C-alpha cells in the first residue's frame, strides 16, 4: 500500500560509476527490505542485492558483490505506522552489457518464510550506457494532412525518453500515446497522439511542450496553418 | 474460506487516555528531618530497581502542551500545599493598626520597618504590645508618625506556615496505576512533539522534584543535544516558549541578613515567630551568576533560535516588561524565605549574525505570600533564624511574547513565568499515559471440540 | 521482551509472548505499600487500586462466559465474516502490529463479542441436554 | 431480553438465556466514569464499586470450586435429595419461576452448597490419584 518512486533519467560513459535514489513513501520503512533487478537487452531480468534498512545485514549477488555496493540511511517518521525514506545504490564498474532499465521494489513481508522478493515496484530509471555524446532533440509540429487524431514530432534525439508532450497540462483524459524508434542512424524519434473531437481552428489552442535533460527545453512550438 | 475467530487475552495494544495516578519516593529525611510539604508524612516507597523496558519498532506519537500528566501534577501540588497548611496556626488578630518608623539606619535603602501593634495574649481579657519587623510591599500605606497594614488584610486571610515544615523539593516519583503505563520518550531531539521513535514503557518516572520557580527553572532535567526549544506553538509569539539549557549554569543565592525568631503567644498556645532586632550589620539579599558561564548559554541559545526564527533578524533582549513584581522576577522558595530576585541584569546583552568576575543581581526577601494567583487564603512565612544559602542549578528559561511586530525584523523573547503548570511541563515534556486493553481478536482456522 | 518487548513487532512474535504482558498488569504498581491517612495521596492510591480490578474484572467476566476461564488463547467456533477484513491468512499475521489490527476491528469490535457469547457458550453449553446423561 | 427478559417467563426459557443476566451485572452501572473530589458522592461511587465486585467475586469463587470456572451451566455429580422436592421432571420446569423457585429451596440451599464442594471437586479432583500417572 506504499507507493515507492525511483529517481530516473541518469546516464554516464562507460566507465563511469552512477548512483541511482528511490524516494519511500506511505509504508513504515524500517524492516521492509529494499532490492534491485534490471532488465538487459537480453529477454531475461535478473535480480541483484536486497538490503534491509535496520541492522544493514545484507546478501548481495555473487557475481555483483565485487563491483556493486549499495547502502541506506535512517527514515523521518511520519505517523506511528506510515513513514518516508531512501535507498541509494553505487555501481564502480560497467559496459554496455549493463545498459537497460533498473527498478527498484518494496520488500514482499515482514516475517520468515519470504521476505527477500519484491512487492511493490516504482516507476522505473532507465540507464543508457552508450559512449556517443549527449544531443539535443529537434522539434517539427507533425500537421495533419486532411483537414484543408493530432500531436507534434520529434526528430533525432539522442538518449532516453523525451516523456510528456503537452502544454499547460490542459488535457489529460483521453491523450493516446506513441513510443520511440530507432534510426539507421541511431538518432531516435518519436511522436505522439492526442484523441480530441474535430473543431475550429481559431477556437481552441494547438501548441505542445515537450522536457527534455541531455540539453534543457524552452520552445514549445505550435502547428502550421496549412 | 472456512477460517474460525480465536481470542487473545495479553495483547499489546492500548488507546489515548489519562487516569489517576500517585506518588513514589525511597527513604529521605525521615527522623533527621520530617513533617514535609510534599512528601507528606507518608508517601508509596518506590523499589531501587528501576522498571524501565526499551519499545522496538513502535512509533506512538506524545504530546507535552495537549498532556494531562502536567495537569494532575498542577493539581495535585494545591490540594497538597492546602493539605499541609490547615493545621497551623492562623494570624487573624495580626490585622491590626500597626504603628512603625523606619529602621535604624544612623539617621540616614530602606525596605524594612521597625513596626509594632497589639495583639491577643492567653488571656483573651488582656492586651499586649509587641515590636517586630516587617518587609517592605508585605505592607502599603493607608492615608507625622507612619502607621501602617498588612497588606493582606485587606484582600483575604492569613495563616502562618508552621515551622517544622520543611519547603525543600525532593524527587516525587509519579507511577502508573494497574493496567496502564507511562511511555517514556528517549528521542534527544524531540522537537514540539511528533512521533517520538525510540519510546520506552517505564513503569515509574524519574526523580521529578517540585521546584517552584518563576522565568528561570532550577534543578531541572535534560539529555543532550542543543539547548533544546520547545513551543506549543512556534508561529504564534503570543504563546509562552520553555527552553531547556543543555548544560546548567551554577547559580548562587542567599541573604546576609543574621536574624532571630521572635516568639510571641497569640491566644492559648499558638506563637507568632517574627523577625527581632537583626543583628551584625544589615545587607542586602543577591544572587550571583557565573558571568563567563552565562554569556555561553545566552550564545547556544540565540544559535538554535536562529534556525528556528529565520536566522536573518535582529536580537533585543531586554527586561521582563510589564507584569508584576512576583511574576517578572525570579520569585522562588529557597531555605524557607522566598527570594525575587531581579532577573533584569541577566537579558541586557545582545547578540547577532556573527578569581574571576561574576554577575549578580539585588534581591529581596517577602514572607506575605499565596502563590501561582491564589486569591483563596495566604500564608505567613516565619524569618528562618541564622544563615541562609540557595546554591541551585539552573536549567531552564521561560520567554514570552516580543511586541506585535509586522514583518520587519528585530525581535526576541523577554522573561515571563505567567503560569505555574510549565514549570512542570520541563520535566514532562516526554511523558504519556495510555489505557492498555489486553483483549483483541484475530481470526485463524481453528476451533475446539465441536460438541460439549 | 520483560514487558510489551513485542509492542512493535509482529502479531506472531507478540503472540509467542503474550503471557508476559498478561501477568504484570493486575500485580503490577507495588500497590501493596501526623497520625492521619487521610492524605491526596492515599485516596489517589485507593481509586487507582479500585480500577486496577475493576478493569481486570471487566475483562476477565468475558472470557468467563467464553470457555476461557483459565486459558490464554482459546480458538472459538464463531465463523469469521469476510465483511470484517479481507486479508488472507499471511496477510495480516505476517505484516500487522497488534496496534494495527486494535483499530482495523474497533468499528466493529463490538460486534464480535456478541456473537461470541451465543455460538460458544450460549449454545455449546445447552448441547449438553442431549448428550450428558443418555 | 435486553436484561431480565424472562424474570417471569419459565425457569427452561429463562435458562435459554442466562447469558445476557450474567453479563450485564459485573460491568453495569457506568462506574467508570472547586478542586476537591471528597464529595458525598465520590465516597456513594467508591462503595457502590466496592460491594460491585466483592458481591461478583463473591459468587464466582463458588463456581471455582464447583468445576465451573468458566461454564454458564455445569451438570454436577451431587445426587438430588428427594427431601429437597417431591416434584416430577416436566413438574417444575413447565410451571414454575426462578423466583418461585428460589423461596422453595431457600430454606435448605445451603446444604446443598457444602455437600457440591465435597463430591464434584473435594473427590473429583482427588480421583486422579491413581489415574493421572499410571
Ligand atoms: C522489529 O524489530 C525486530 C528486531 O528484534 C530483534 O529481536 C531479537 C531476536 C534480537 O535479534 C534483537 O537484537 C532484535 O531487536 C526486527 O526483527 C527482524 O526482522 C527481519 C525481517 O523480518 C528478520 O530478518 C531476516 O529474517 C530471515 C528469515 O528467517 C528465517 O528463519 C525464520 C525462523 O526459522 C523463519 O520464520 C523465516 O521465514 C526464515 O525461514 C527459515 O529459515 C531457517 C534457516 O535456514 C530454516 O531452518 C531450516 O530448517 C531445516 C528443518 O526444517 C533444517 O534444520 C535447516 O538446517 C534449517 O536451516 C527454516 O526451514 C525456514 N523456514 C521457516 C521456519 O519459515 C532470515 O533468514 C534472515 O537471517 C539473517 O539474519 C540472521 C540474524 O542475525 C542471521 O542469523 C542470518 O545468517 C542472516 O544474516 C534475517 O533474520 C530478522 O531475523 C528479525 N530479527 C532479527 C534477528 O533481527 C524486525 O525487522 C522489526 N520489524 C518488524 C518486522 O516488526
Ligand atoms: C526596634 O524597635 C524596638 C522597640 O522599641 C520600642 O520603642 C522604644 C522607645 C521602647 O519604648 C521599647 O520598649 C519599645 O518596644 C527596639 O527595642 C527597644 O529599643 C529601645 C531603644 O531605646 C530600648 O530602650 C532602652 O531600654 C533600656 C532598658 O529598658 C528596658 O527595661 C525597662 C525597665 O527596666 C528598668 O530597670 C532597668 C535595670 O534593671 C533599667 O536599665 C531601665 O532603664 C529601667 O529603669 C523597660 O521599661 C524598657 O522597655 C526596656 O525593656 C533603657 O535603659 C534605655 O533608655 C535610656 O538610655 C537610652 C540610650 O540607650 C536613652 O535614649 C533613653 O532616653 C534612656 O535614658 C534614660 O534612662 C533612665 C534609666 O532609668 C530612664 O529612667 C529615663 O526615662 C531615660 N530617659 C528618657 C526620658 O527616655 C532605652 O529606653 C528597649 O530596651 C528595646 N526593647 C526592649 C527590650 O524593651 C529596637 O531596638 C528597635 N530596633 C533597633 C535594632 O534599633
Ligand atoms: C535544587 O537543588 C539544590 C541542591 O543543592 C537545593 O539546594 C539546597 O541543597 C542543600 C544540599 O546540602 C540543602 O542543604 C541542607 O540544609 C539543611 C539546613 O538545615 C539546617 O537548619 C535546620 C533548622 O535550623 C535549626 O538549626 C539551626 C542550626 O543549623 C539553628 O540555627 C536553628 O535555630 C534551628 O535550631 C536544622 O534542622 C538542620 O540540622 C540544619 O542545621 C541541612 O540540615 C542539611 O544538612 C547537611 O549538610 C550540613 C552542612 O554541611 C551537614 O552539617 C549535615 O550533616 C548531619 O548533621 C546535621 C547536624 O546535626 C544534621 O542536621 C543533618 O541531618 C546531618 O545528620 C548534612 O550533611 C543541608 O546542608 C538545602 O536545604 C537545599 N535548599 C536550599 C536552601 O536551597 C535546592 O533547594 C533545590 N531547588 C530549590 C531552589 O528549591
Ligand atoms: C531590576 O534592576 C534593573 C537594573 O537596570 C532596574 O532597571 C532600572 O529601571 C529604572 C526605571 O525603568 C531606571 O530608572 C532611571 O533611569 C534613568 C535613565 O537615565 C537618564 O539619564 C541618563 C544619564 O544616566 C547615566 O546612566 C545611565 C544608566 O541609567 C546611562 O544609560 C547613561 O548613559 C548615563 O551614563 C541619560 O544618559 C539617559 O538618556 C541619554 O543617554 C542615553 C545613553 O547614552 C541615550 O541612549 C539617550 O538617547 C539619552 O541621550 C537618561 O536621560 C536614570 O537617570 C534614573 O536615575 C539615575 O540618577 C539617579 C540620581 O542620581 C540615581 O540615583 C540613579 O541610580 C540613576 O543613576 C533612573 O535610574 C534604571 O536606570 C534602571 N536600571 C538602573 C537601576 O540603573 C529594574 O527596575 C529592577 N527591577 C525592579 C524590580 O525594580
Ligand atoms: C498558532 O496559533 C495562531 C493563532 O493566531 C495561528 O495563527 C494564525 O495566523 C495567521 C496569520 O495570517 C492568521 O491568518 C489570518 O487570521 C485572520 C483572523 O481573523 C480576524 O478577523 C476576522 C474578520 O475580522 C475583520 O478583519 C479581517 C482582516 O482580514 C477582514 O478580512 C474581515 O473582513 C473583517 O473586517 C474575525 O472574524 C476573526 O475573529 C479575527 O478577529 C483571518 O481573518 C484571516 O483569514 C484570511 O485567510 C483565510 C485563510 O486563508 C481565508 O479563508 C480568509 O478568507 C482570509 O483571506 C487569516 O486566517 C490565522 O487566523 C491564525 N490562526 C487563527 C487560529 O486565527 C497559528 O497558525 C498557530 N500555529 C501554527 C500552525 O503556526
Ligand atoms: C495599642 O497601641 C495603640 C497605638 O497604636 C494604643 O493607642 C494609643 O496610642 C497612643 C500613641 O501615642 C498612645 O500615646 C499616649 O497618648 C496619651 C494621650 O494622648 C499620652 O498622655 C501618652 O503619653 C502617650 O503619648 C496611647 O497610650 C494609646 N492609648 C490611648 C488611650 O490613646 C492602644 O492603647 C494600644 N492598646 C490597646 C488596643 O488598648
Ligand atoms: C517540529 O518539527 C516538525 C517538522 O519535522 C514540525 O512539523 C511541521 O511544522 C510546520 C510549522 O509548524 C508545519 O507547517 C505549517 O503548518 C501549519 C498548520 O499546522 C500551516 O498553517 C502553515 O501554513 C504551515 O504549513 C507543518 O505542516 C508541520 N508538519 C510537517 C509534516 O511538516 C513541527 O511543527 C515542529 N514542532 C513541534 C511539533 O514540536
Ligand atoms: C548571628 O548572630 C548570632 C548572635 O549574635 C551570632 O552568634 C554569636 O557568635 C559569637 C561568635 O564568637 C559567639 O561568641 C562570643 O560569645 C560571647 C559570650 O556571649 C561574647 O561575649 C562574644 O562577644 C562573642 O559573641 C556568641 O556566643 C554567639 N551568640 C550570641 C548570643 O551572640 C552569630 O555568630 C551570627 N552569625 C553567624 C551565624 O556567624
Ligand atoms: C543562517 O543562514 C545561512 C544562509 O541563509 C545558513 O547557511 C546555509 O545556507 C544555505 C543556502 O541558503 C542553506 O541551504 C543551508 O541550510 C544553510 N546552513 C544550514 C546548515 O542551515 C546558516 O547555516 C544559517 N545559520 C546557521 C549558523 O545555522
Ligand atoms: C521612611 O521611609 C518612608 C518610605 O516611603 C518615607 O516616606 C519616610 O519619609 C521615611 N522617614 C524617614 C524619616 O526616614
Ligand atoms: C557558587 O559558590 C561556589 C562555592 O565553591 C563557587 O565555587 C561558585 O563559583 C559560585 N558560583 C556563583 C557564580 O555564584
Ligand atoms: C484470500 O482472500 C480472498 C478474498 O479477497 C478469499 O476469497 C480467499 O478465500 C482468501 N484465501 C484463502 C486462503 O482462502
Amino acid at each position: 500500500e506504499g507507493q515507492l518512486v525511483q529517481s530516473g533519467a541518469e546516464l554516464k560513459k562507460p566507465g563511469a560509476s552512477v548512483k541511482i535514489s528511490c524516494k519511500t513513501s506511505g509504508y513504515r520503512f524500517n524492516f521492509y527490505h529494499i532490492n534491485w533487478i534490471r532488465q538487459t537487452a537480453g529477454r531475461g531480468p535478473e535480480w541483484m542485492g536486497w538490503i534491509s534498512p535496520y541492522s544493514g545485514d545484507k546478501n548481495l549477488a555473487p557475481a555483483f558483490q565485487d563491483r556493486v555496493i549499495m547502502t541506506t540511511d535512517t527514515e523521518v517518521p511520519v505517523t506511528s505506522f506510515t513513514s518516508t525514506g531512501a535507498a541509494y545504490m553505487e555501481i564502480r564498474n560497467l559496459k554496455f552489457d549493463d545498459t537497460g532499465t533498473y527498478f527498484c521494489a518494496k520488500g514482499l513481508l515482514r516475517d520468515g518464510s519470504s521476505t527477500w522478493l519484491p512487492y511493490l515496484w516504482g516507476q522505473g530509471t532507465l540507464l543508457t550506457v552508450s559512449s556517443a555524446s549527449t544531443k539535443g532533440p529537434s522539434v517539427f509540429p507533425l500537421a495533419p494532412s486532411s483537414k484543408s487524431a493530432l500531436g507534434c514530432l520529434v526528430k533525432d534525439y539522442f538518449p532516453e525518453p523525451v516523456t510528456v508532450s503537452w502544454n499547460s497540462g490542459a488535457l489529460t483524459s483521453g491523450v493516446h500515446t506513441f513510443p520511440a524508434v530507432l534510426q539507421s542512424s541511431g538518432l531516435y524519434s518519436l511522436s505522439s497522439v492526442v484523441t480530441v473531437p474535430s473543431s475550429s481552428l481559431g477556437t481552441q489552442t494547438y501548441i505542445c511542450n515537450v522536457n527534455h535533460k541531455p540539453s534543457n527545453t524552452k520552445v514549445d512550438k505550435r502547428v502550421e496553418p496549412k | 474460506e472456512n477460517l474460525w475467530v480465536t481470542v487473545y487475552y495479553g495483547v499489546p495494544v492500548w488507546k489515548d487516555a489519562e487516569t489517576t495516578l500517585f506518588c513514589a519516593s525511597d527513604a529521605k529525611a525521615y527522623e533527621t528531618e520530617k513533617h514535609n510539604v510534599w512528601a507528606t508524612h507518608a508517601c508509596v516507597p518506590t523499589d531501587p530497581n528501576p522498571q524501565e523496558i526499551h519499545l522496538e519498532n513502535v512509533t506512538e506519537e506524545f504530546n507535552m502542551w495537549k498532556n494531562n500528566m502536567v495537569e494532575q501534577m498542577h493539581t495535585d501540588i494545591i490540594s497538597l500545599w492546602d493539605q499541609s497548611l490547615k493545621p497551623c496556626v492562623k494570624l487573624t488578630p495580626l490585622c491590626v493598626t500597626l504603628q512603625c518608623t523606619n529602621v535604624t539606619n544612623n539617621i540616614t535603602r530602606t525596605e524594612l520597618k521597625n513596626c509594632s501593634f497589639n495583639m491577643t495574649t492567653e488571656l483573651r481579657d488582656k492586651k499586649q504590645k509587641v515590636y517586630s519587623l516587617f518587609y517592605r510591599l508585605d505592607v502599603v500605606q493607608i492615608n507625622s508618625n507612619k502607621e501602617y497594614r498588612l497588606i493582606n488584610c485587606n484582600t483575604s486571610a492569613i495563616t502562618q506556615a508552621c515551622p517544622k515544615v520543611s519547603f525543600e523539593p525532593i524527587p516525587i516519583h509519579y507511577c502508573a496505576p494497574a493496567g496502564f503505563a507511562i511511555l517514556k520518550c528517549k528521542d534527544k531531539k524531540f522537537n514540539g512533539t511528533g512521533p517520538c521513535p525510540s519510546v520506552s514503557t517505564v513503569q515509574c518516572t524519574h526523580g521529578i522534584k517540585p521546584v517552584v520557580s518563576t522565568q528561570l527553572l532550577l534543578n531541572g532535567s535534560l539529555a543532550e543535544e542543543e539547548v533544546m526549544i520547545r513551543s506549543e506553538n512556534i508561529t504564534n509569539n503570543a504563546k509562552n516558549i520553555l527552553v531547556q539549557f543543555n548544560t546548567p549554569v551554577q547559580i548562587n543565592c542567599t541573604r546576609p541578613n543574621n536574624n532571630t525568631r521572635k516568639s510571641i503567644r497569640i491566644g492559648p498556645g499558638q506563637a507568632f515567630y517574627a523577625t527581632g532586632d537583626i543583628i551584625g550589620d544589615i545587607r542586602q539579599a543577591h544572587c550571583n551568576v557565573s558571568k563567563a558561564t552565562w554569556n555561553e548559554t545566552l550564545g547556544k541559545v540565540v544559535k538554535q533560535l536562529r534556525k528556528h526564527f529565520g536566522n536573518n533578524t535582529i536580537i533585543r533582549f531586554a527586561n521582563s516588561s510589564g507584569g508584576d513584581l512576583e511574576v517578572t522576577t525570579h520569585s522562588f522558595n529557597c531555605g524557607g524565605e522566598f527570594f525575587y530576585c531581579n532577573t533584569s541584569g541577566l537579558f541586557n546583552s545582545t547578540w547577532i549574525s556573527n578569581s574571576n568576575d561574576s554577575i549578580t543581581l539585588p534581591c529581596r526577601i517577602k514572607q506575605i505570600i499565596n502563590m501561582w494567583q491564589r486569591i483563596g487564603q495566604a500564608m505567613y512565612a516565619p524569618p528562618i533564624q541564622g544563615v541562609i544559602r540557595c546554591v541551585s542549578n539552573i536549567t531552564g528559561l521561560i520567554l514570552t511574547r516580543d511586541g506585535g511586530s509586522t514583518n520587519s525584523t528585530t525581535e526576541t523573547f523577554r522573561p515571563g513565568g505567567g503560569d505555574m503548570r510549565d514549570n512542570w511541563r520541563s520535566e514532562l515534556y516526554k511523558y504519556k499515559v495510555v489505557k492498555i486493553e489486553p483483549l483483541g481478536v484475530a481470526p485463524t482456522r481453528c476451533k475446539r471440540r465441536v460438541v460439549g | 521482551l520483560g514487558f510489551l518487548g513485542a509492542a512493535g513487532s509482529t502479531m506472531g512474535a507478540a503472540s509467542m509472548t503474550l503471557t508476559v504482558q498478561a501477568r504484570n498488569l493486575l500485580s503490577g504498581i507495588v500497590q501493596q505499600q501526623h497520625l492521619l491517612k487521610l492524605t491526596v495521596w492515599g485516596i489517589k492510591q485507593l481509586q487507582a487500586r479500585v480500577l486496577a480490578v475493576e478493569r481486570y474484572l471487566r475483562d476477565q467476566q468475558l472470557l468467563g462466559i467464553w470457555g476461557c476461564s483459565g486459558k490464554l488463547i482459546c480458538c472459538t467456533n464463531v465463523p469469521w465474516n469476510s465483511s470484517w477484513s479481507n486479508r488472507n491468512l499471511s496477510e495480516i499475521w505476517d505484516n500487522m502490529t497488534w496496534l494495527q489490527w486494535d483499530k482495523e476491528i474497533s468499528n466493529y469490535t463490538q460486534i464480535i463479542y456478541g456473537l461470541l457469547e451465543e455460538s460458544q457458550n450460549q449454545q455449546e453449553k445447552n448441547e449438553q441436554d442431549l448428550l450428558a446423561l443418555d
